């Protein structure tokens, strides 16, 4: 369950 | 502990690794080379795009996120073709292909 929120 | 011991590969430690780069980094510190609780680059690289393809990593309509996932896992051809389809990033995908060429 890896996140899809890019480091911003 | 399991970054030092490369254990509990299934547990994504989502409490601390909430970003995508934190996941990649969490796993590349867990990959192994030559049977239980063990992950290798081949499994990880295939496991990522086969099960969680573009669809999973492009729902936020952010293309580079998926590209970084493929490129930082040595899957350069996938990342090149993928990024070559974005009509706004054709230029960039051709050249990253030339460099690899």
């Amino acid at each position: 369950a890896p996140p899809v929120r890019s480091i911003y | 502990y399991c970054i030092i011991g490369r254990c509990d590969v299934t547990d994504n430690q989502s409490e601390v690794a909430d970003k995508t780069e934190d996941y990649l980094w969490l796993k590349l510190n867990q990959v192994c080379f030559d049977p239980q609780d063990r992950l290798t680059l081949s499994q990880f690289q295939k496991q990522l795009l086969e099960d969680y393809g573009e669809s999973h990593f492009t729902v936020n309509q952010q293309p580079f996120l998926y590209f970084q996932v493929l490129f930082l896992t040595a899957q350069f051809e996938a990342a090149v073709a993928f990024l070559f389809r974005m009509e706004r990033l054709r230029c960039h995908a051709v050249h990253v292909a030339l460099v690899l060429f």
